[PDB]
Parts: structure tokens; sequence; C-alpha cells
């Protein structure tokens, strides 16, 4: 089972992580049945 | 293939639904039928498992 939980939080902090307490919902349960050990970030370029 | 063939000459269209069980969560499953709720009586419930 992958399990995704998902939490979105309106900030104000400039750098660093903000100091406080949000628990996560469950968002979506995914049967995958796959073996994981790796990942990566996706990220978008900007073009100009 | 002709419509005046016959019967053990006329085409016949064939699905074979293959069913197999992986260690991967199984996700077909099929339809549960739902019997309409008793309230405010002491009766055996199942939801959802
Ligand atoms: C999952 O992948 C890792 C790294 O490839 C491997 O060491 C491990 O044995 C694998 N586990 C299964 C159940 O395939």
């Amino acid at each position: 089972y992958f399990k995704i939980y998902s939490k979105h939080t309106p900030i104000n902090l400039v750098r660093d992580l903000p100091q406080g307490f949000s628990a996560l919902e469950p968002l979506v349960d995914l049967p995958i049945g796959i073996n994981i050990t790796r990942f990566q970030t996706l990220l978008a370029l900007h073009r100009s | 293939f002709q419509p005046t063939y016959g019967v053990g000459y006329q085409p016949y269209r064939v699905v074979v639904l293959s069913f197999e069980l992986l260690h991967a969560p199984a996700t077909v499953c099929g339809p549960k039928k739902s019997t309409n709720l008793v309230k405010n009586k002491c009766v055996n419930f199942n939801f959802n498992g």
C-alpha cells in the first residue's frame, strides 16, 4: 500500500521551517504492490 | 466469412478473461450489495468490513 498524506498550510516565514503543529490528513492510498528504495524530486524550469 | 455458412464455419467472437492473483493488492473486486439500513434496533452491522 502506498499512503500519501498531505497538508496545505498558509505561512509567511521567509527562510526556514515555521514552528508549530499541523497534523497531516490522509489523502490517497494507492494499490501499487511494488518495491521502492529510491526517490527523486521533479522540478520545473523557467525559460525566457 | 460469408453469411450463408454452416454453424461450424460461422464466425464466433471469443473473449477470454484471465484472472490472476499476484502479491500486489487485488483491486478488481465485484460489486458488493447494500442491504437497506435499519435504525433503532439491535442488528448485526457490517460497514466496509
Ligand atoms: C527491493 O529492492 C532492494 C534494492 O534493489 C533489494 O535489496 C530488496 O531485496 C528488494 N525487495 C524485494 C522484496 O524485492
